[PDB]
RNA sequence: GCUCAACGGAUAAAAGGUACUCCGGGGAUAACAGGCUGAUACCGCCCAAGAGUUCAUAUCGACGGCGGUGUUUGGCACCUCGAUGUCGGCUCAUCACAUCCUGGGGCUGAAGUAGGUCCCAAGGGUAUGGCUGUUCGCCAUUUAAAGUGGUACGCGAGCUG
RNA sequence: UCCUCCUAAAGAGUAACGGAGGAGCACGAAGGUUGGCUAAUCCUGGUCGGACAUCAGGAGGUUAGUGCAAUGGCAUAAGCC
RNA sequence: AGCCAGGAUGUUGGCUUAGAAGCAGCCAUCAUUUAAAGAAAGCGUAAUAGCUCACUGGUCGAGUCGGCCUGCGCGGAAGA
RNA sequence: CCGACUUACCAACCCGAUGCAAACUGCGAAUACCGGAGAAUGUUAUCACGGGAGACACACGGCGGGUGCUAACGUCCGUC
């Protein structure tokens, strides 16, 4: 013909972003509360002060300073606040 | 069956048959035996034959080279070359079918000073390009 | 032809060419084609070398392809439109950086070597020198 | 004449020679192979 | 048994080293032993035609700096991808 | 209690034709032409396995590579929808040269006749009919030859329809 | 309409009739808690029995597993009883 | 460079092939007199023959040859 | 009754040397972003509330890409 009909396609498909990563960095100040890192899965653990949910959001558990650090035989990354 | 030609150089020898004792009839054997041929000449892949033919040229000396590359060039491979002392006396296979003409060609090669004998040699297997045109 | 015998997927981004290359070294044979320009070989062309490149040699000495097609290369048909997704995959390519060896010989004489490279470098789009084995 | 882009010698009575600003290769043995670059 | 005049860099970096190579020299490097590497720069030509040799990899060599003498053995080259040239040189001390 | 899934859900409840058409608009958006591009196409060149009795390059030329032109099929949607009339024919042309004839030349697997293939050359010249709306095409018979392309696939305020 | 990855240029977000896959559930245990336990694969030997069933030892160390896609995570297991 | 002269004996090396005589193609590529000479780089022959080259002695009497890198040029390069 | 060898065959796993990856990562920048402190500069340049809008057809150029032919004054995003 004059011109040929094309196909389709089979992959127009795709999710919403979830917002997910860090909220407060190292040395925010935060309230308690206050969410630091959304994650899927553990990549960050809960240290001192700081508590895990159930979709693994790490919160604020007091009031203080915001401190990334490796601790452990395995190097994961756990988050702790220093109460100030 | 491959291009409706004299079939040569067969051998067949039965040692296998069977028969119905009120049905045999020489008539069924018969056409049998053609049966067999098809199935027998299909997988043997044949081969056609064209009529390879000995050729005896006579020719001056100074024109010796002349006559050999149109031999050549016929698809004929020579066999003997004889030193006569009135120019050389060359023999080849050069196939009939691709020998035609041949005379006046030769002629011009030779100053219209040369001749050959023909006499049927034998029947060998055509090269591919050649057995297709015919097979076409 | 070279090409992957299975992929992880059958279709790439187009990507870009950058940078210099890795493998600059004559690491197996004593003799290698090193690529001077930047572009894509298509296997077709890696093999029309290939096989000049190993007949020049007369199927002396040994040959070793140092490149291989691993980059799908999509095509529109002719008289399509824009979208639709994306093509269908017609051909593999390379991606050459300046310096990869592409082609490496052992086996056979300095200045048979040579000779083969030039014939087999004129089969390729990007520029090549030739370059021997060093001591590092 | 063969005119090409790629003039050489092809055998060893070829002789590349200049002549008006054009590579010329003149054979003194046989007349096929001269060559002019164009 | 090769005698290579080579000069300590007074300048290095990516910069310093790019101008080097256009100024036909390149830069090496000399360690080993105890004491701090020594960073020089030396002529390009002068150890292209002396490093065709396949002996120049093996044997030891000879380095000057400031009329000091230092015993070395060419350790590595880097050489560039395409031309003919060296990049840099790695050479160990005794 | 809603495949209200057309999933922020028009109504509880709804498919088509229009060449008989009509209005408001858009070159925001297609068909012709121009424009950009040049995959494809055409032309040229690079390397030579091989064909050419032998002989790669007289003549061709595999597998591959690099360009040119704008010239086919395309891609885009930049211009025109308060209109740029769209094929073929007739009349009248005009340019480019990648030359069909005539002119000059090199090589030839150029004995002569007659060719083949490149290089130079655009001064002039370069069919009539049968059949189809045809351009083409096939066919008949000529000719030194019945060139290729651009010019809004030249030319409807010049004709035809 | 929704979920996972890439495009997406190391915070978030980010388009195309871009490249790939899934969901419209399931489970009163497959949830809570306490206690306990640790794979895939391969080698060697062993009744049917063999490449591959159950058994013993060894190597190996998560190359397994997760009710269902993908990513991230999981031994203090989030895996198994 | 050029010019003069030689470029010779096993030998037509063997195999193959109608022929393969240095020179279609295969394997070998050795010996000899040498100042030198190849079981031959190329032209030629149907095979020979023949013609050059490598190499050598003389003549001349001062520089010459071939690659590598690189600057700027040259051809490839035809439109209304 | 369980065996012991062997050859120019195929040969997985493994070792050594090589490359490739948007949907590979035992590594990993420059930038960008978030926060704390300090000076200088800046007509508050910042936030909040309220009155009024317009606008939701973008275009090219640079840089990072998808798509297309790393074709298009093509198309679709990021950033200036
Ligand atoms: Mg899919
Ligand atoms: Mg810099
Ligand atoms: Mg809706
Ligand atoms: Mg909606
Ligand atoms: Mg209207
Ligand atoms: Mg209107
Ligand atoms: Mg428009
Ligand atoms: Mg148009
Ligand atoms: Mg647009
Ligand atoms: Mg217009
Ligand atoms: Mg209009
Ligand atoms: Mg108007
Ligand atoms: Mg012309
Ligand atoms: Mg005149
Ligand atoms: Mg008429
Ligand atoms: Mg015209
Ligand atoms: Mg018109
Ligand atoms: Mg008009
Ligand atoms: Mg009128
Ligand atoms: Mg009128
Ligand atoms: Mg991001
Ligand atoms: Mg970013
Ligand atoms: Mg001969
Ligand atoms: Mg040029
Ligand atoms: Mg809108
Ligand atoms: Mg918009
Ligand atoms: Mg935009
Ligand atoms: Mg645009
Ligand atoms: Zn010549």
């Amino acid at each position: 013909a004059h011109k040929k009909a094309g196909g389709s396609t089979r992959n127009g498909r795709d999710s919403e972003a979830k917002r997910l990563g860090v909220k407060r960095f190292g040395g925010e100040s935060v309230l308690a509360g206050s969410i630091i890192v959304r994650q899927r899965g553990t990549k960050f653990h809960a240290g001192a002060n700081v508590g895990c949910g159930r979709d693994h959001t790490l919160f604020a558990k007091a009031d203080g300073k915001v401190k990334f650090e490796v601790k452990g035989p395995k190097n994961r990354k756990f988050i702790s606040i220093e109460a100030e | 069956p491959l291009a409706g030609y004299p079939v040569v150089d067969m051998g067949i020898r039965l040692h296998f048959g069977s028969y119905h004792d009120v049905d045999s009839s020489e008539l069924a054997f018969k056409l049998a035996a053609s049966i067999a041929f098809k199935e027998g000449f299909k997988k043997a892949k044949p081969v056609l034959l064209e009529p390879i033919m000995k050729v005896e040229v006579e020719t001056p000396e100074e024109n010796t080279g002349d006559v050999i590359g149109d031999l050549s060039r016929r698809r004929g491979m020579l066999k003997g070359q004889e030193s006569e002392v009135t120019g050389v006396k060359i023999h080849a296979e050069v196939p009939l079918s691709e020998m035609f003409g041949y005379a006046t060609q030769l002629r011009s090669l030779t100053k219209g000073r040369a001749s050959y004998t023909m006499e049927f040699l034998k029947y060998d297997e055509a090269p591919s390009n050649v057995a297709q045109a015919v097979i076409e | 032809m070279l090409q992957p015998k299975r992929t992880k997927f059958r279709k790439m981004h187009k990507g870009r060419n950058r940078g210099l290359a890795q493998g600059t070294d004559v690491s197996f044979g004593s003799f290698g084609l090193k690529a001077v320009g930047r572009g894509r070989l298509t296997a077709r062309q890696i093999e029309a070398a290939r096989r000049a490149m190993t007949r020049a040699v007369k199927r002396q000495g040994k040959i070793w392809i140092r490149v291989f097609p691993d980059k799908p290369i999509t095509e529109k048909p002719l008289a399509v439109r824009m979208g639709k997704g994306k093509g269908n995959v017609e051909y593999w390519v390379a991606l050459i950086q300046p310096g990869k060896v592409l082609y490496e010989m052992d086996g056979v004489p300095e200045e048979l070597a040579r000779e083969a490279f030039k014939l087999a470098a004129a089969k390729l789009p990007i520029k090549t020198t030739f370059v021997t084995k060093t001591v590092m | 004449m063969k005119v090409r882009a790629s003039v050489k010698k092809l055998c060893r009575n070829c002789k590349i020679v200049k002549r008006d600003g054009v590579i010329r290769v003149i054979c003194s043995a046989e007349p096929k192979h001269k060559q002019r670059q164009g | 048994m090769f005698t290579i005049n080579a000069e300590v860099r007074k300048e290095q970096g990516k910069g310093a080293s790019r101008r080097l190579r256009a100024a036909n020299k390149f830069p090496a490097i000399i360690y080993g032993g105890k004491e701090a590497p020594l960073a020089i720069e030396l002529d390009h030509d002068k150890v292209m035609n002396m490093q065709a040799k396949a002996e120049f990899y093996s044997e030891v060599l000879t380095i000057v700096v400031d009329g000091k003498e230092i015993k070395v053995k060419a350790q590595d080259v880097q050489r560039h991808p395409y031309k003919p040239k060296l990049q840099h040189i790695d050479f160990v001390r005794a």
